[PDB]
């Protein structure tokens, strides 16, 4: 997106492209809720089985 | 105390030498702040001695790392203590287990990118508490040399100095007990002997217009560092044998 | 506008300290509009009575020690922020405590000034071990709002500096806890309108119902800025 | 890192969810429903951008 | 074990509660592990650094 | 208490539809306080007037096709949801259109009623191919607040509804987008604070300003039953 930007529009309109795709990043990251329960961490149905 | 434990606390806080733990077990006679006193029971008192066990717990005083060091009771006035237990808790220890650090209401979530890489985002409430406020003890120290020129000492007159400054000081040249210090003013004064000082045309002009002239002596008097800000808990004065002392020592 | 103002309808005071307000009928999305502003209020901006300054004899730092007494002087001092004071005329006093022999040092044994309540009288402040142990100070404590330390008012207005008075965090704000809920008020036709139960947790002192009212007063004050410079 | 997941998450979409087909004005619009809380970020909708 | 002592203090299974954000007061969009951690204060204050 | 008042300083109206409104001085946490609770009534609450109901001849419902036209019935029920209209006395108005030949039907070609302003007479509504062809319809606008689809209407009126009668989303409300920004005002003393810059973006049949004064209007009128 960000070397498309470039070849395209320039080298300021890539500036705040690339600032605003990382605030939007972090916030909507923010937003999700994403976190790290250890239900999270799916260990396969059939381990046992394999092992 | 550490409220996601392992069990090991309570063995590194005892074994570390920096609690005060039972002698012998029976009762507390006295409870303090500075110490303990307890009173031993029949079956381990020895015959022969009264058998009353002495701990003058450590106080607030420096570490080699300049953070604070103290021992509180962990024990209340006339409680029955068994042998071997801990009577006092260190720096760092609670109920004898071991205290490094604080738990708290911790969440897993970015927000805003003030957890971006490893960024932590803490609660003004934390910082209310006053929780993770730690103490610091730095110690200066103030030298009084034997120069080529003379000796130097420790008094309060100090030449180019604002009455601001040895507010603090008392008449001997060294700080109060108890009085907070800014970097600028100066816990100890000194002054050491000034030779042959060629007086610059605009000094001895602006020595001879305003006056105050200065006596055969330099300054050097110990300054808290720029910077550093706190509260003097205490001052120790070393002296070689002879020449006659301050006021204050 | 078709205005539909709520009404204060229940406040089931469980506790002195835990009260709940139940709200209706509120139009949706208002719900959590008042709801946080209000919160943010009710935790920050709110006003009480907290300690400010002490002054003990024989004493010339918050580090030292008080023979005869087993807590330190600063685990005296956060006994003391948290003591419940009522200033009732003034913004500031200075109560004096004497006590002596073998006693757990209460709230109740402060000389209780005539326009001052100690709301907790059997409140800890600290433990005397020797009989012989005798303790006084003066305790000053002025009204605020939020959290004023002592980091932020050792470097402001400071004239005269008595070597003797020891700064503590007067915690002001008198709201510990406050937290909202939204349900949701069915009306014949009206079945997305909400209800908003505010659970305040305060410490003595100031009223549930009373601090709700101060609160929205304050928000009314910063609003008289948009109703009339445009 | 969280940037790159934060824009996954945005554009990655989901079946109906709430406001599925729904028909907008604008990107704007979709702002307008998403923090109104009548769409999900994973809403497949016949928008029109220009 | 810890699920089972989470059940005792009538606390999620899961370990991830609903949170709200306190600017705002609307609820994220969705649950967030929250728990007690004892964290530390290093020794690496930026008093004595900068 | 040491209540600190803003004032409204400076309106930067960049445009008619969007316009800037810096506000200082804040005391800091309320830039968000305000700013949020304020958005969220800005978005939802402030009441326009939009597209209810329409009534075409030869057609029975939204999904069918019309010859002689390009877009679909529903393309139109689009275009229509998002037609700029004012109603100056009445909170219910029926529109009519009649329009033929080759030519992009714009909101000009509306029979504008006494007491209704079209605000953007150019905007599209529907594109005629064939010159043979001619289109009839009855617009239904009505005034109420935020956005009410027909699944939000059917989840909540299910009283009359025969077939034919195509429910448009109506966009009541008339703030599009608003977003605040909150910066740091710097005091002699005081550089802790905030001011709060609100970037809205509006139709036009409210104006930006007035709007606000609305919202805040609003919020101090439930505050009534809390005494002061």
């Amino acid at each position: 997106m960000l070397n498309t930007c470039y070849r395209i529009l320039g080298l300021k309109p890539t500036v705040i492209f690339a600032d605003q795709i990382m605030y939007t990043g972090f916030a909507y990251a923010a937003r999700s809720g994403a976190s790290v329960g250890i239900d999270d961490m799916v260990i396969p149905e059939k381990k046992h089985e394999i092992i | 105390k550490p409220l996601v434990g392992t069990g090991m606390e309570r063995a590194v806080a005892v074994d570390s030498g920096v609690t005060a733990v039972a002698k012998r077990g029976g009762v507390v006679q006295y409870v303090d702040a500075s110490r303990i006193v307890i009173k031993v029971n029949e079956d381990e008192m020895y015959p022969g001695e009264a058998g009353i066990d002495i701990y003058n717990l450590t106080k607030y005083t420096r570490s080699n790392q300049n953070t604070c060091i103290n021992q509180m009771p962990c024990v209340s006035l006339g409680e029955p203590v068994e042998r071997g237990d801990v009577l006092a808790d260190g720096p760092s220890t609670d109920l004898g287990e071991l205290a490094l650090g604080q738990n708290m209401r911790v969440a897993f979530m970015p927000w805003n990118g003030y957890n971006f890489e490893d960024s932590i985002l803490v609660s003004e409430r934390v910082v209310q508490e006053d929780r993770f406020t730690t103490i610091h003890i730095q110690e200066l120290a103030c030298v009084s040399r034997d120069t080529k020129l003379g000796p130097e000492e420790i008094t309060a007159d100090i030449p180019n100095v604002g009455e601001a400054a040895l507010s603090k000081l008392d008449e001997s040249g060294i700080v109060y007990i108890g009085a907070e210090v800014t970097g600028g003013d100066i816990l100890v004064g000194k002054v050491t002997p000034k030779g042959e000082t060629q007086l610059t045309p605009e000094e001895k002009l602006l020595r001879a217009i305003f006056g105050e002239k200065a006596s055969d002596v330099k300054d050097s008097s110990l300054r808290v560092p720029n910077g550093v800000s706190g509260t003097v808990i205490d001052v120790q004065v070393f002296t070689r044998d002879g020449v006659e002392k301050d006021k204050r020592a | 506008t078709e205005f539909l103002k709520p009404r204060l309808v229940d406040i089931e005071q469980v506790s002195s300290t835990h009260a709940k307000v139940t709200l209706e009928p509120l139009e949706r999305g208002f719900g959590h509009t008042l709801g946080n502003a209000l919160r943010r209020i009710l935790l920050s901006s709110m006003p009480g009575c907290a300690v400010t300054e002490v002054e003990i004899d024989g004493v010339l730092h918050e580090y030292s020690t008080k023979e005869g007494v087993q807590e330190d002087i600063l685990e005296i001092l956060l006994n003391l922020k948290g003591l419940a004071v009522r200033v009732q005329g003034k913004d500031e006093v200075i109560l004096t405590l004497n006590k002596s022999g073998i006693g757990p040092v209460t709230a109740a044994d402060i000389t209780h000034d005539g326009d001052v309540e100690i709301v907790k009288p059997q409140h800890v402040i600290c433990h005397l071990t020797d009989e012989n142990a005798s303790i006084s100070m003066r305790i000053k404590v002025q009204r605020g709002r939020g959290y004023v330390p002592a980091s932020t008012r050792i470097h402001s207005e400071e004239d005269e500096r008595p070597i003797g008075r020891l700064l503590v965090d007067a915690c002001y704000s008198p709201v510990e806890r406050i937290a909202y809920n939204v349900e949701a008020a069915r009306v014949e036709q009206r079945t997305d309108l909400d209800k908003l139960v505010i659970e305040m947790e305060t410490n003595g002192t100031i009223d549930p119902e009373e601090a709700i009212r101060r609160a929205a007063t304050i928000l009314a004050e910063q609003l008289e800025a948009f109703v009339d410079l445009r | 890192q969280d940037v790159v997941l934060g824009l996954y998450y945005m554009t990655r979409d989901c079946v109906n969810a709430k406001g599925e087909g729904m028909v907008l004005t604008g990107p704007k619009e979709a702002e307008r429903l998403y923090r109104s809380g009548l769409a999900s970020l994973h809403a497949r909708v016949k928008v029109r951008i220009t | 074990e810890i699920k089972e002592l989470l059940k005792l203090g009538d606390l999620p299974t899961s370990g991830q509660i609903r949170l709200y954000d306190g600017r705002t007061g609307e609820q994220f969009e969705r649950p967030v592990t929250v728990g007690y951690m004892y964290m530390l204060k290093l020794n690496h204050l930026v008093d004595d650094k900068m």
